[PDB]
């Protein structure tokens, strides 16, 4: 059924599964012309397939050509999105498939299953959870690969960075959704954070900077504290 | 104008005749029912005064045989027979009728309900979906499940109807996946009416009966069938427009038939709203949304 707070270990059990994220795929800026009306312009996607136990993030760009002379685009960016995971199902071998493909948006169900009416056995769910995917794209090095696109793309990452060499998959699932989090509620701040001390770089190879156990326990609690605050500023407490 | 005899009424019973009911009591002396209409397929049915659960009936068509009703008290219902000695039956009904102890089919001579409500159900048609080849007549209760329900658990009591799945190969061509989920034309024209059903009246025949089994019965699985089979239409951009118009009638006189007090279970709100306010053809059935928003306002 749906995933939630109760089934929240099953992530990193031995069952392959997938994160599907379509928040990045349509996404336009809204400007005046020159009579006055508003119209939307087209930027560069991306469809956000994560793998919650390994970390193997499969970001397919999707290039603002893909829109032209279409229709009802939010619509479509749905069935896109599910055209390309059922692809990108189809190009893995059958025992690197996965077992599970979790929806973050309840409205990419349908689509999704239909897409996938030849794997009859992979279970297309929606979830509970208040995932923070959307912030993908405040980490600089997936917005860059995104926005620089000049045809469709899928690029491979770790997003996790060599993190399960030290820490298991649900300390490195909490990071991630901590960092992103943090990045979704004031960008500006969480950006800071990461970058503010000069010494500590992000390896070329790398999404994140290369903080030591203990200096991840500092950024932990500063991301906390920043979403805290922001709590605050927000709801004025 | 035919007859269905009654050897007896041992047990207090409500007998349904098409849209018709009516009581016998324990041991009353009624011998059955005369001058039904011929040119139509009709339906006999039971409610038992003492066990309400169970709607049960038959099926039939006068033109294919000599039928009658006679109450098993092993098995405890009302079975419809086939008399195949003509002038035994003969000689029973008329001895009947000379003892005036037979109802009349109460039909009014300006009522057409019963034919617009069956103008396509053909009694060769419901035994491909009742199955029981050694009687000319067919059995439906409250309780049959349909083949779609089964896979989803005796075979040979289940209701044949054609099965329809939005989320299926069958509905959904290879590389049209968004094309055919959102425009059920392909399912519809191509698979359906071409394919399986052949043509229009053969479709309309089997939802027309769907729609009975629901209301005569209360048969779940049937009101499924029915809706799906009004939902692909409706949620299909393309259709001939002799199938929309003929749709609309269908559905007033169904609606229009229909026991007010019935609405509750037998309508499903979600396909109705879908097919009279968002769906493709939410402005093709003028007749049917007319009765539907005079009748039943609080589904909508
Ligand atoms: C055959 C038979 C005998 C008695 C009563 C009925 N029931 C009804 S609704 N008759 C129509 C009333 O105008 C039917």
């Amino acid at each position: 059924g749906a995933m939630n707070s109760s089934n929240y270990a099953e992530l990193f059990n031995n069952d392959i599964k997938l994160f599907v994220d379509d928040t990045n795929v349509y996404r336009v800026t809204v400007h005046k012309t020159f009579e006055g009306n508003v119209a939307t312009k087209a930027i560069n996607g991306c469809i956000f397939t994560l793998n919650p136990k390994t970390g193997h993030l499969f970001l397919k760009i999707i290039h603002t050509s893909v829109w032209a002379g279409q229709k009802r685009l939010s619509q479509l960016a749905k069935w896109k999105t599910a055209e390309e995971v059922s692809a990108l199902v189809r190009s893995l071998p059958k025992e690197e498939q996965p077992k599970q493909i979790i929806v973050t948006r309840k409205a990419m169900l349908d689509p999704l299953e239909v897409h996938m009416l030849d794997f009859p056995n992979i279970a297309i769910r929606p979830t509970e959870l208040r995932l923070p995917f959307s912030a993908a794209m405040s980490i600089d090095k997936l917005s860059d690969v995104v926005m620089k696109a000049t045809e469709p793309q899928m690029v491979l990452f770790n997003i996790y960075d060599d993190w399960l060499d030290r820490i298991s998959s649900y300390t490195a699932f909490s990071r991630l959704t901590l960092l992103l989090r943090a990045l979704k509620t004031n960008e500006e701040s969480a950006k800071m954070i990461l970058l503010s001390d000069p010494t500590i770089t992000i390896k070329s190879y790398h999404l994140w900077p290369s903080f030591t156990d203990e200096q991840w326990i500092t950024i932990e609690s500063q991301m906390r504290d920043l979403i805290l605050t922001e709590y605050g500023r927000k709801y004025n407490v | 104008m035919n007859t269905v005899p009654f050897t007896s009424a041992p047990i207090e019973v409500t007998i349904g005749i098409d849209q018709y009911s009516f009581n016998v009591k324990e041991n009353q002396p009624f011998h059955g029912i005369k001058d039904i209409p011929i040119g139509h397929v009709h339906v006999i049915h039971f409610q038992h005064a003492d066990n309400s659960s169970m709607r049960y009936g038959y099926w039939f068509d006068c033109r294919m045989g000599n039928f009658y009703i006679q109450y098993d008290p092993k098995d405890g219902l009302y079975k419809m027979m086939e008399e195949r000695d003509g002038a035994k039956f003969e000689n029973i009904v008329h001895n009947f009728k000379e003892r005036q102890m037979m109802v009349s089919y109460p039909k009014i001579d300006e009522d057409d309900t019963w034919y617009n409500l069956t103008e396509f159900v053909q009694m060769d048609k419901i035994r491909k979906i009742v199955r029981k080849d050694e009687n000319q007549f067919s059995y439906v209760d409250s309780s049959m499940t349909t083949v779609q329900e089964n896979e989803l658990s005796d075979p040979a009591h289940s209701l044949n109807y054609t099965v329809i799945n939005f989320k299926s190969r069958e509905a959904i061509r290879p590389g049209h996946e968004m094309e055919d989920f959102l425009d059920k034309s392909y399912y519809l024209n191509t698979v359906m009416l071409q394919g399986i059903f052949k043509n229009s009246s053969n479709y309309f025949g089997e939802l027309q009966f769907a729609f009975l089994n629901a209301m005569f019965f209360g048969n779940y699985g049937s009101s499924l069938q029915w809706h799906a089979m009004i939902e692909l239409i409706c949620s299909s951009a393309t259709v001939p427009k002799h199938m929309l118009d003929k749709l609309d009638e269908i559905l007033y006189y169904q609606i229009k038939t229909l026991p007010e007090q019935y609405s509750d279970i037998l309508l499903n709100e979600r396909v109705w709203n879908i097919c009279l306010y968002s769906s493709f053809q939410k402005n093709s059935l003028h007749n049917t949304e007319k009765i539907m928003e005079n009748k039943y306002p609080e589904l909508l």
